[PDB]
């Protein structure tokens, strides 16, 4: 094992697979994502870059989920927003139908997730306190 | 918060009703608005003809109503609307424009009518 | 038998790469050089020297020079383009020659020219003189001419600005770091027994000239001969003294501004005329100390060439008046002085003040470039600078003669040969925090 | 008082020896034609400490500036002991090798974490 | 609950209120928080609040607290820092009389803070490297 | 709709002639009309 | 933040009591005039 | 055959097709360029 | 003003009347001073 060849998926090479196979194609991707009108137009957009980095950094950083990128939570997934089986739902849809599907209820998935990590940082403030 | 509903009292049959219903906001209360509107007859029970939130913008109507009512929003003047296609002799009722969201600062529900 | 990897954050590494470098001064109303849109600086340096590791320092393809000249030319660009054009001003010229108290040395030198000039009004003329100089004036067929009228016109670089070299000092940036040789015998190129961190450089003053190297930083205890490759022809060499000398440079004559208003809002500053009697501007130099100091350089380069040896020293060889006679700035006004005075003696092996001469010109070409020029104004009083030359740029001669009478004679064939003997000691390098070793702790899984 | 260490102090000394002042290390990451030269070179500054925090919240130091990991190194790399390589090797010595072999490794650990990352999701939800 | 909206306090709301009714209303401050004259003077405005934000994120990494908002440490409160009960300052005192009262030593506490966090990061590692 | 959040229970020491709102839009105002004088045509013949 | 104080007889400088954040001013019309400010901004209740 | 409405009368028509034809085009005319100092540094090149 | 005059050198039928051998006085680098310079223009590019 010396000449052995390491190669990997490429960038968006997942999109037509299922959500499992797709699932172990984050990395790739998360790596992958980073005279005077032109300078400033490129830098422009370079800081747009960032900044928009910087916001789902910071959107993943007020819950539960601060550098690790599969993360569980424990408020539950009503039927309202997709009433799939499992066992079809991660074997036969591809990212985007499913994020085209439940597109009008991501900001209430959210806020929902936002203040369940603020009730559990305060019920666990107030565990530490016994 | 105040509701205000306003539109033609009297409309001739078959063409579409049109309501507006001034929506009054908090202070300093940011945050998303469940619009519903609600009709009651004389003598009989009210039912919830649709709902909408006004963020996302995302629409509900009832199981007997997709080819009849039409749901609206504009957050710039913050007023949202009601369109009755095919109105008949039963439509004739008292319409209300409600308000649902959870207050989050003092845990209310603040059911506004 | 088995290792487990470990993720090492801001560990001690870098690598050769290039960024640009920031600015710092401390100063005060405007000046030609940097204004106060630069960040000022700290109120001490952060230098660290640095232990066991030493690290190869070579000038001549690092870019911080070349980053140098460029924000020297692109700020002197920047500089010179608010002020008034001067394209009205290259008309027909009727020039005389002057005889009214002037010294038999400048028997030609001086010309008093009267033109027919616009202004403020455009429907009328006005017929008005002004005092020039025969570098600067060339004939047509007693018609004359600017030397720049036939080439592209330029400003006139506002007394509202200085020519002071006031000194700045380049920062690294953030993930970046400035490494200083402390060598106090360092030849240019090599390992570098003591290095130290430092987040910004020193006082580097950015003063222009072509064969004298003024006010450059000083060295430790003997001069330093550095080159590319000292048996070439080409690559000039350049010398950098241990102890300062000093010059002395004036103009006595007491030129007089007048104002002419070539149209709206625009104003030329004319030569007027002179009050008293007109000299010759010129320098003067230490004839001992300087003798001296090229005892020390033909010592020095003695022991970098052939032993016992003869050579001597030449004046240039030709070309253009920027690099066959020395030129610089003295309180705005441009100096091009003879150097044959100074590079003409010979030195073998077991072994008051001198007053160089000296021209002033108004119109003038900083650098190689032709589409660009600057009409230095006159101002008024007696110029009079003293300043410390520590440094030279000679350049040998073809067809050696078994390596038998070595000549050198002053260069100046680049700008940047003036940046490099104060840039010299620093170098650039990129941060890279990651680092991986192969221990044998391994992740305690959940 | 107390003196631990400056900047870039122990580039010269061993791997233990550098191995307790990368923290002050870890904090040093962080006329209009030169304030826009001054405003390029921050915004690169400010890339490259995201990217190499975006690089290190890949794997399972996100917060840490200590971490390792439960790849088997490969000691077709390094062939040679630890103590010899931990107290007679300084890091630029180290990275004139690891750099053609560090891309491979990257591409490891962060297959290797994805991989964690999904055998603990299945912990979870198997209880 | 399935027809019912969601509303939270603006920005800043809670600036004169108490410190536990403030406290639940961190989430929208730190989200709020993140011709070429105009370009420059914008970028530069922009820039400058990127490394506001990461000059915080990087005092809170050097923590033990790793992008979360509310977090408890390991190093004590010293009492001749206040002096005062900690029911009347979470019940009847706001964030900015708080703020101004202790405004001195805020910058030494974070030093300990960040030392403290240094060594008791060896600590695990000193145990970590025993498997 | 800009957002408007009243901000009870404190009180905020508010000094005019020193804020710098005005001061940049002076400034504004100064670059905003020389950068509209900009594209039109100088008047250089006039002075006859 | 902007800070809007929203007193009707608010004074030169001194401490609001009615305070209110803001995410942009209002419509503000700068206007040239020197001795007579040309459609400005009304007061609420007094001239002041 | 590319359009955004072919039904459209309007609306244009980009046809593309693979197999090349090559034209070739000739200017006979042996004119000579001519430098004219119209100014400081400014050189007008007309036909000779 | 460009007195033009047309080209009779060998013209040709098709291209008769295209150009025009067009003089006028043009400034030198010497403001003072002009020349009688003669270039020629097309017909498209030049109106009476
Ligand atoms: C501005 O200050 C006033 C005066 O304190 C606040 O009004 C009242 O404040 C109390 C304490 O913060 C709120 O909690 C209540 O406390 C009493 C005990 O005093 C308790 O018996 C109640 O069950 C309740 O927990 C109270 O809701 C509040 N409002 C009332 C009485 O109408 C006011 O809230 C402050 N403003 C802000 C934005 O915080
Ligand atoms: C595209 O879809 C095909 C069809 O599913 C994938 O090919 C494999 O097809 C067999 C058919 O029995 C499945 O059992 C496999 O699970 C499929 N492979 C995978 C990895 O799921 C194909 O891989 C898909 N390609 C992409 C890029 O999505
Ligand atoms: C400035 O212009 C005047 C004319 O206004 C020149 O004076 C003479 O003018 C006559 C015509 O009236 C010409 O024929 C002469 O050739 C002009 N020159 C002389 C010397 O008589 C005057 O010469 C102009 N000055 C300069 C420096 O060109
Ligand atoms: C500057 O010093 C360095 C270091 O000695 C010189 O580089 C090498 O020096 C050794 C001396 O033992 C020579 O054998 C090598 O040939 C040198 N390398 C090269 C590429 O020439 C360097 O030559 C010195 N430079 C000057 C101008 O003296
Ligand atoms: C320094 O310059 C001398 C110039 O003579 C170089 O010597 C010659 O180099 C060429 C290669 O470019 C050889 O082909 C010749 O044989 C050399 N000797 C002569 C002409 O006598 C020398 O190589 C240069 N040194 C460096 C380090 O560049
Ligand atoms: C250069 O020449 C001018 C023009 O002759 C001199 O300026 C004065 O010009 C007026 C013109 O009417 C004469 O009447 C004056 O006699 C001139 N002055 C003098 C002192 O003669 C100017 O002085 C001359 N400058 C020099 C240095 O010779
Ligand atoms: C350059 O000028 C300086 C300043 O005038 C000279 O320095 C003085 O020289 C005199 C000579 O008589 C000494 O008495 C003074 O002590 C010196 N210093 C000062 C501060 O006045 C210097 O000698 C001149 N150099 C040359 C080469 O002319
Ligand atoms: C020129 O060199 C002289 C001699 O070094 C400078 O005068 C000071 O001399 C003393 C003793 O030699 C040094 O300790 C000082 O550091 C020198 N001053 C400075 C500012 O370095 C003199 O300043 C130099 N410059 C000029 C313009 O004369
Ligand atoms: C440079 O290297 C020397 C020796 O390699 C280092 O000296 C060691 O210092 C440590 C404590 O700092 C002692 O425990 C060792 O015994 C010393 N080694 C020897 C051989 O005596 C020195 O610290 C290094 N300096 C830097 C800055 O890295
Ligand atoms: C890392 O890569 C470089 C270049 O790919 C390797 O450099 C080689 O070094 C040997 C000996 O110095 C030369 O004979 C080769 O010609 C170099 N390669 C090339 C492409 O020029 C270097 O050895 C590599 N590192 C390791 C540890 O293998
Ligand atoms: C911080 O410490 C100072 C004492 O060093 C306290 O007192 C202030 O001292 C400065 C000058 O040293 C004065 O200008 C202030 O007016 C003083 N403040 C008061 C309230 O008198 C200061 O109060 C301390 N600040 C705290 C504890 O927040
Ligand atoms: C493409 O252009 C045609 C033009 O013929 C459009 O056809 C129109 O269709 C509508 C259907 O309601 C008719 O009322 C119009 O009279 C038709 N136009 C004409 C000129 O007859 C067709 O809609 C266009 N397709 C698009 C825009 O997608
Ligand atoms: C170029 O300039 C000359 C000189 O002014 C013009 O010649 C004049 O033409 C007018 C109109 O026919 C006559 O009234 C003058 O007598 C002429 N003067 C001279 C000195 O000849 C000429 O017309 C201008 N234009 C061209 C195309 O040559
Ligand atoms: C060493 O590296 C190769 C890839 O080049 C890999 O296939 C092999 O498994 C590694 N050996 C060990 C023991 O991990
Ligand atoms: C979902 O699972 C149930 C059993 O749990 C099954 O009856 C049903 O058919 C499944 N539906 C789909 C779409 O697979
Ligand atoms: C002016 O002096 C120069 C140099 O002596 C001479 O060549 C020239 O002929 C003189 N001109 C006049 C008009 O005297
Ligand atoms: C401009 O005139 C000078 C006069 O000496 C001459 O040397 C130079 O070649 C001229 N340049 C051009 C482009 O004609
Ligand atoms: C130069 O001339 C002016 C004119 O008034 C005079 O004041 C000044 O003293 C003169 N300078 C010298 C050095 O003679
Ligand atoms: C230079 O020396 C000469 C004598 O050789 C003297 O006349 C002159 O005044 C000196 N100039 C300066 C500036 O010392
Ligand atoms: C220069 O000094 C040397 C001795 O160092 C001496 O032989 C020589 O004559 C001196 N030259 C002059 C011009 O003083
Ligand atoms: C050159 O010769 C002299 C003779 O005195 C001697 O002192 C010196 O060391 C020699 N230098 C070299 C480099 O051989
Ligand atoms: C150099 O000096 C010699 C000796 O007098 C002289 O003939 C020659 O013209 C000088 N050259 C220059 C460029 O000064
Ligand atoms: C410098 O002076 C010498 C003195 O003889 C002279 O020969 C030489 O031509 C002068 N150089 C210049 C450029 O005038
Ligand atoms: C060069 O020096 C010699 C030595 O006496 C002298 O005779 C000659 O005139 C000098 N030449 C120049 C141009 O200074
Ligand atoms: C490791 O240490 C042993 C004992 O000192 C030695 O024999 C062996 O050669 C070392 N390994 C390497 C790669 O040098
Ligand atoms: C979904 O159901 C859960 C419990 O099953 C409940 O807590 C939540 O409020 C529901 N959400 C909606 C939008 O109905
Ligand atoms: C608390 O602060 C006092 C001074 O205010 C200091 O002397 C003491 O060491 C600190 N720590 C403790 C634990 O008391
Ligand atoms: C602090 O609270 C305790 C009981 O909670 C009380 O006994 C004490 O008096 C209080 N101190 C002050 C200064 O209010
Ligand atoms: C084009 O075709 C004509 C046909 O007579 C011929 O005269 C002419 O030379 C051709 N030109 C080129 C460029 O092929
Ligand atoms: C055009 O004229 C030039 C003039 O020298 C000549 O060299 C060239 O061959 C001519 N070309 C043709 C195609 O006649
Ligand atoms: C010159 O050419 C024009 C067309 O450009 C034509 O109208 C006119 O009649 C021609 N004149 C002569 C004399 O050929």
């Amino acid at each position: 094992a010396v000449g052995i060849g390491a190669v990997f998926l490429g960038f968006l090479g997942a999109a037509g697979s299922t959500m499992g196979a797709a699932s172990m194609t984050l990395t790739v991707q998360a790596r992958n994502l980073l005279l005077t009108v032109w300078g400033i137009k490129q830098l422009q957009a370079r800081v747009l870059a960032v900044e928009r980095y910087l916001r789902d950094q910071q959107l993943l950083g007020i819950w539960g989920c601060s550098g690790k990128l599969i993360c569980c939570t424990n408020v539950p997934w009503n039927s309202s927003w997709s009433n799939r089986n499992l066992s079809e739902i991660w074997d036969n849809m591809t990212w985007l139908q499913w994020d085209k599907e439940i597109s009008n209820y991501t900001q209430i998935i959210y806020g929902l997730l936002e203040e369940s990590q603020n009730q559990q940082e305060k019920n666990e403030q107030d565990l530490l306190a016994l | 918060v105040q509701l205000q509903e306003s539109g033609p009292g009297v409309v001739k049959p078959s063409e579409t009703l049109s309501l507006t219903c001034e929506v009054s906001l908090h202070a300093s209360r940011v945050g998303s608005y469940y619009w519903s509107w609600i009709r009651q007859s004389q003598g009989q029970r009210p039912e919830w003809m649709g709902g909408l939130y006004s963020d996302t913008g995302n629409t509900d109507y009832n199981p007997s109503l997709k080819s009849r009512v039409s749901l609206s929003r504009d957050m710039s003047k913050k007023q949202f609307f009601l369109n009755l296609r095919s109105v008949t002799a039963t439509d004739t009722a008292v319409y209300f424009c409600v308000s649902r969201y959870v207050d989050h600062w003092t845990n209310r529900r603040f059911d506004v009518w | 038998e088995n290792l487990w990897v470990t993720v090492y954050y801001g560990v001690p590494v870098w690598k050769d790469a290039e960024t640009t470098l920031f600015c710092a001064s401390d100063a005060k109303k405007h000046n030609v050089w940097a204004t106060h849109a630069c960040v000022p600086t700290d109120p001490n340096p952060q230098e660290i020297h640095l232990e066991n590791v030493t690290e190869e320092f070579n000038m001549w393809k690092n870019n911080m020079v070349e980053q140098m000249h460029t924000d020297i030319i692109s700020l002197w660009d920047q500089s010179l383009k608010p002020c008034v054009k001067l394209t009205p001003l290259c008309v027909t010229l009727q020039c005389t020659n002057v005889t009214n108290n002037i010294t038999d040395d400048m028997r030609g030198e001086l010309k008093n020219c009267s033109f027919n000039m616009t202004t403020e009004l455009r429907d009328k003329k006005q017929k008005v003189y002004s005092l020039f100089y025969r570098l600067d004036v060339v004939q047509i067929n007693k018609e004359y001419r600017l030397i720049n009228c036939n080439t592209s016109a330029c400003t006139q670089a506002c007394p509202k600005v200085s020519f002071e070299p006031i000194p700045i000092h380049y920062c690294a940036p953030a993930g970046f770091a400035i490494l200083k040789c402390k060598d106090k015998k360092f030849n240019g190129t090599g390992p570098c027994p003591s290095v130290s961190t430092v987040q910004c450089t020193h006082g580097i003053k950015p003063v222009v000239s072509t064969q004298l190297l003024l006010n450059g930083s000083l060295a430790e205890e003997e001069v330093m001969i550095r080159s590319e490759n000292i048996t070439n022809n080409a690559k000039n060499i350049l010398v950098q003294f241990n102890t300062p000398v000093q010059i002395n440079c004036t103009r006595p004559n007491n030129n007089t501004r007048k104002s002419i208003r070539i149209g709206p809002g625009q104003a030329f500053y004319a030569t007027g005329d002179i009050i008293g009697d007109i000299r010759q501007a010129h320098c003067n130099v230490s004839k001992a100390t300087w003798n001296e100091t090229l005892g020390k350089v033909v010592k020095q380069l003695r022991k970098h060439f052939g032993n016992n040896t003869i050579i001597r020293f030449a004046n240039s060889s030709g070309g253009d008046l920027e690099v066959t006679t020395h030129s610089f700035n003295c309180g705005g006004e441009f100096f091009y002085c003879n150097t044959s005075g100074l590079f003409n003696s010979t030195w073998i092996s077991n072994t008051d003040s001198i007053t160089l001469p000296c021209r002033i010109k108004q119109i003038i070409n900083m650098w190689q470039r032709i589409g660009q020029c600057m009409y230095a104004p006159p101002i008024q009083g007696v110029i009079r600078c003293v300043s410390n030359i520590t440094g030279l740029i000679l350049t040998r001669d073809g067809g050696s003669t078994n390596s038998t009478t070595e000549t050198f004679r002053p260069g100046g064939g680049d700008m940047r040969d003036n940046w490099r003997s104060e840039l010299y000691k620093y170098k650039v390098v990129k941060i890279e925090p990651l680092g991986v070793a192969p221990t044998r702790c391994k992740r305690r899984v959940v």
